[PDB]
RNA sequence: AAUUUUCUUU
RNA sequence: GGAUAGUCGGGGGCAUUCGUAUUCAAUUGUCAGAGGUGAAAUUCUUGGAUUUAUUGAAGACGAACUACUGCGAAAGCAUUUGCCAAGGAUGUUUUCAUUAAUCAAGAACGAAAGUUAGGGGAUCGAAGACGAUCAGAUACCGUCGUAGUCUUAACCAUAAACUAUGCCGACUAGGGAUCGGGCAAUGUUUCUCGACUUGCUCGGCACCUUACGAGAAAUCAAAGUCUUUGGGUUCC
């Protein structure tokens, strides 16, 4: 989602309002006989914004499992909000938005969540389902000219 | 380590000092290393004693709880304002 | 890259069926054309074709002003209800194609609940 | 008042600047900071009678 | 079938047949015996004495070297708490939750485990009385058991 | 003795003003004649006066505290100090 | 079946039986004797210790208590008897 | 008699269950024994995939389905045939046809 | 949607 | 009974965090119907209804994941985190040594609804108001709607409170799923552990077949081990 703050020569400009996933594909996500874990933490960029982005996160099989359960205990649910927490800090550290935007399309948040989660069930399909904007700053009326005019 | 447990067992073996006019002869006297005062202490003294601990080189903990509450993890019965450890035996509270 | 894309709207209730088309932002709408004002049976409004007639209309709305392409969104009566689309989405969506302007995007937004208040009906429900 | 939170409990307010207070001076009486609005500064309040 | 609880469990350790001292060991009794003088003036409860005494010092079985159970080897040598050990770990956790009630009032749940602990160490104090481990007036008061316990 | 079933502090009034009225002021006045805490000292030595101040004595802290009209908090006042202070913390942050 | 040897019961059938359900109950734990990688003394474990086990001379932890058999990570060439 | 041995729904080594509400009528079936059904509809009709491939954009895009959990009642699945009265015999199955 | 009633016996 | 080690739990309480949905409020865009129903009808809408878009507030609830799965003595317990007390099973060559089972009298908890004071009242909704159906509808249907639905401090104390099946203990047939723990694998896999696979065992939730056995039968691994009638103990 985009929020039309400037104009400039009859051809207005947007600026970054947050992300979501289509219910379509979350529909498609969410399974049974499986376990979801979703976890959200609030983060601040180097200038004033606050971003609350979520996470959400299923089970997988190992290609040679035979039961259908597949489930995780809620230790290893509390180990793995943990480990999500551990990795969005440290990746969310020092960004600002252009790197958020920028880390956010490649998706290595789920990356390195599913890689910090090799120690505890393997995990899949982690991805960040919405994240929501809640501050923002002094409409940055001349860091839109900063950014703006090539091309 | 919590702190109660620590107080616990430098009561079972160090030394303690109880009340303000003893804690102030023993911060006086140098054979301090710890204060604990306690939040509902006086500020006026709070901050008396703080510049006491600063001349003596003693070591401040301002801990959560009232004076009652301080009482209580020293194992009296009567409201306790100051703590002065003098001796922590064998315990890690200085 | 000679083409404008809008917003198609779609409200697909069991008693009557919304086919409304804004452009790409969501102020300022061009076109809100219901089967209310296409059947006058006060039975039909959800009728498929009724839904179509409106559909129809729309598209007839839309190219009089000159657009081409429209991102549709069908959305069903939602939130603590039956959110399942009526029969109206499909003939809807079938009159936006066959009445030659594109469809691109194609997106269920139905408000579901996480769990939201109580819905009527006193327990045994509605004993029709 | 602009200066404060919206929804933010106050007492003894002033309808005018310089007043000196007029607004919930009542014991147990309050009043609530509504909204702001800076264009023309005038600030929303909510009084003990609703 | 636990007593205050309908937990059906059986787990618990199977002493072997041969009640002997083991076959490679040099515990040498006495040292023993003074071994477990020194950690009791440690202080530590007997169940940590063969706790620590299985699991690092490898002696199996105290009685089986020793020739008496501990306890009895610490009445014998004087170091015999006034309380039984089981009756104090009782009395202790009483008192824990009558401070977490008495904090916190609303939980129920608490105030039922706080009765079944006081209807347990009545009877085991009653036990005790007739047996003879305490004296026949012990009693039990809620007000005075953080003293007792301290 | 127990020297009274239910009106307790109300007996004063005899069997005037009504049932539900005496046990109304029976609450007010148990609430209105309690010693409490004063937040500063530790003693249980606050008393009313005037509904809406309440002074504890002693050598020390001879503070005069501005309360409710027969208990020194109210459950209003505090969450508005609750809410003031979420505020405040906002604002700081 | 309908006509078994109580009084013998097989070998591998009473290894894979509960200790307490076998024929007469006995423990299934040991001890064993472990040496220190840098020293000399020897120091006698148990297999379902609950404790921090701390070799005589100068060395780290030696083992790790849990529910089962606790884990030794020192490289110790333990004698089992 | 016991018609059935679980008495209707699926209540082992529990006390209480939530209740939900049927989409048709609206009345309080718990959760244990509410039929559910995973309706998973394509977006648009199988008889409008040309018409949408001749109007659409995007170079063959996928198109989206739709996923509903619908959860009945005993009376209106059996009004609306989702769930069938069977013998006695057959009572005893539960692996779907 | 909407559908109430069938005297005491042979 | 107690202690100890790794665990496990939608068990309890306190503080804290997040989610959409519902209603309402302000603002912006075209216009004629919108709701609702078998059909309608009440009601409000060129004064802008409904819809669409932005922001905010209130209260309630934690959808999907969610299962012939878990926990609790039961009633019941389902958003994140932290704290506190406690609990079952498992492991154990740890501790005490009969401390045990069932109970009159007496006590704790006890869904929902109902009561007394304080706060809050979004949604639904007893009473009620209208509008349709019917011969009469006083009801079932639509809209609105008070108490109530939320919570605190005091009350009571019952439900098809059910497994219509008291508690403890011993024995009894074949198999396969599932939860928690433990044991074993010169087993597999992923940058020393986890996940998966196999076998064994303990304690639970259950399931399929069968009837040595029971019942009047429906049916029951207990409701079997009862005319071959007696393990112990309460209620009725
Ligand atoms: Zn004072
Ligand atoms: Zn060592
Ligand atoms: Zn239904």
């Amino acid at each position: 989602k985009l929020r039309v703050e400037d104009i400039q020569g009859k051809s207005c400009l947007t600026s970054f309002n947050g992300l979501s996933i289509t219910s379509d594909k979350l529909r498609s996500l969410v399974r049974k006989w499986q376990t979801t874990i979703e976890a959200d933490q609030t983060i601040k960029t180097t200038d004033g914004y606050l971003c609350r982005v979520f996470v959400i996160g299923f089970t997988r099989r190992r290609a040679n499992q035979v039961k259908k359960t597949t489930y995780a205990q809620s230790s290893q649910i509390r180990a793995i909000r943990q480990k999500m927490f551990q990795v969005i800090q440290n990746q969310t550290s020092s960004c600002s938005m252009r790197e958020l935007v920028q880390k956010l399309i490649p998706e290595v948040i789920g990356r390195e969540i599913e890689r910090a989660t090799g120690s505890i069930f393997p995990l899949q399909n982690v991805l960040v389902r919405k994240v929501k904007i809640l501050k923002a700053p002094k409409h940055d009326a001349q860091k839109l000219l900063e950014l703006h005019g090539e091309s | 380590d919590t702190i109660n447990a620590k107080l616990a067992l430098t009561m079972k073996s160090g030394k303690y000092v109880l009340g303000y006019k003893s804690t102030l002869k023993t911060l006086r006297s140098g054979k301090a290393k710890l204060i604990l005062i306690a939040g509902n202490c006086p500020p006026l003294r709070k901050s008396e004693l703080e510049y006491y601990a600063m001349l003596s080189k003693a070591n401040v903990h301002h801990y959560a709880g009232t004076n009652i509450d301080l009482g209580t993890a020293c194992g009296k019965l009567f409201r306790v304002g100051v703590l002065a450890i003098t001796d922590a035996g064998d315990s890690d509270i200085l | 890259g000679e083409l404008v894309f809008g917003v198609a709207h779609i409200f697909a209730s069991f008693n009557d069926t919304f086919v409304h088309i804004t452009d790409l932002t969501g102020k300022e709408t061009i076109v809100r054309v219901t089967g209310g004002m296409k059947v006058k049976t006060d039975r039909d409004e959800s009728s498929p074709y009724a839904a179509m007639l409106a559909a129809q209309d729309a598209a007839a709305k839309c190219k009089e002003v000159g657009i081409t392409a429209l991102h549709i969104k069908i959305r069903a009566t939602g939130g603590t209800a039956t959110k399942t689309p009526g029969p109206g989405a499909q003939a809807a969506l079938r009159a936006l194609a066959r009445a030659g302007m594109r469809i691109g995007r194609i997106e269920d937004v139905t408000p579901i609940p996480t769990d939201s208040t109580r819905r009527k009906g006193g327990r045994r429900g509605r004993r029709l | 008042v602009g200066e404060m939170p919206e929804g933010t409990i106050i007492s003894n307010v002033e309808e005018k600047a310089g007043d000196r207070g007029a607004l919930g001076r009542s014991s147990g009486n309050y009043v609530i900071i509504v909204g702001h609005d800076v264009d023309t500064g005038k600030t929303r309040v909510k009084l003990p009678s609703g | 079938g636990r007593m205050h609880s309908k937990g059906k469990g059986i787990a618990s350790s199977a002493l072997p047949y041969v009640r002997s001292p083991p076959a490679w060991c040099k515990a040498d009794a006495d040292s023993v015996v003074e071994q477990i003088l020194k950690f009791s003036k440690k202080g530590m409860s007997p169940s940590q004495i063969g706790v620590t005494l299985r699991d690092s010092h490898g002696i199996p079985q105290v009685r089986f070297i020793t020739g008496q159970k501990i306890m009895r080897i610490l009445k014998a040598n004087g170091l015999a708490p006034e309380l039984p050990e089981d009756l104090y770990n009782l009395i202790k956790k009483a008192v824990s939750v009558r401070k977490h009630l008495e904090r916190n009032r609303k939980d129920k749940d608490s105030k039922f485990r706080l009765i079944l602990i006081e209807s347990r160490i009545h009877r085991l104090a009653r036990y005790y009385r007739k047996v003879g481990a305490l004296p026949p007036t012990w009693k039990y008061e809620s007000a005075t058991a953080s003293a007792l316990v301290a | 003795t127990k020297r009274t079933k239910k009106v307790g502090v109300t007996g004063k009034y005899g069997v005037r003003y009504g049932a539900s009225l005496r046990r109304d002021v029976r609450k007010i006045e148990v609430q209105q004649h309690s010693r409490y805490q004063c937040p500063f000292c530790g003693r249980n030595t606050v008393k009313r006066t005037a509904a809406g101040i309440w002074c504890c004595n002693g050598k020390g802290c001879k503070k005069v505290l501005a309360g409710g009209a027969w208990t020194v908090t109210t459950a209003a006042a505090t969450s508005a100090r609750s809410t003031i202070r979420r505020l405040r913390e906002m604002v700081e942050v | 079946v309908l006509a078994v040897d109580l009084l013998n019961p097989s070998h591998e059938s009473e290894m894979r039986k509960h200790k307490l359900k076998q024929l007469v109950q006995g423990p299934r734990s040991f001890f064993m004797d472990v040496k220190c990688p840098g020293c000399f003394n020897i120091t006698t474990v148990f297999s379902h210790a609950q404790t921090v086990v701390i070799c005589g001379s100068c060395a780290s932890v030696l083992c790790q208590p849990t529910g089962g058999k606790a884990r030794l990570m020192e490289g110790c060439s333990f004698r089992r008897k | 008699t016991q018609k059935r041995r679980n008495n209707g729904r699926n209540k082992h080594g529990r006390g209480h269950v939530k209740f939900v509400r049927c989409i048709n009528c609206s009345r309080a079936v718990p959760k244990d024994k509410a039929i559910k059904r995973w309706t998973i509809r394509n977006m648009v009709e199988t008889a409008a995939i040309r018409d949408l491939s001749e109007a659409s954009v995007y170079s063959e895009y996928t198109i989206p389905k739709l996923y509903i959990k619908l959860q009945y009642c005993v009376s209106c699945a059996i009004h609306s045939r989702v769930v069938r009265v069977r013998s006695r015999e057959g009572r005893r199955i539960r692996t779907p046809p």
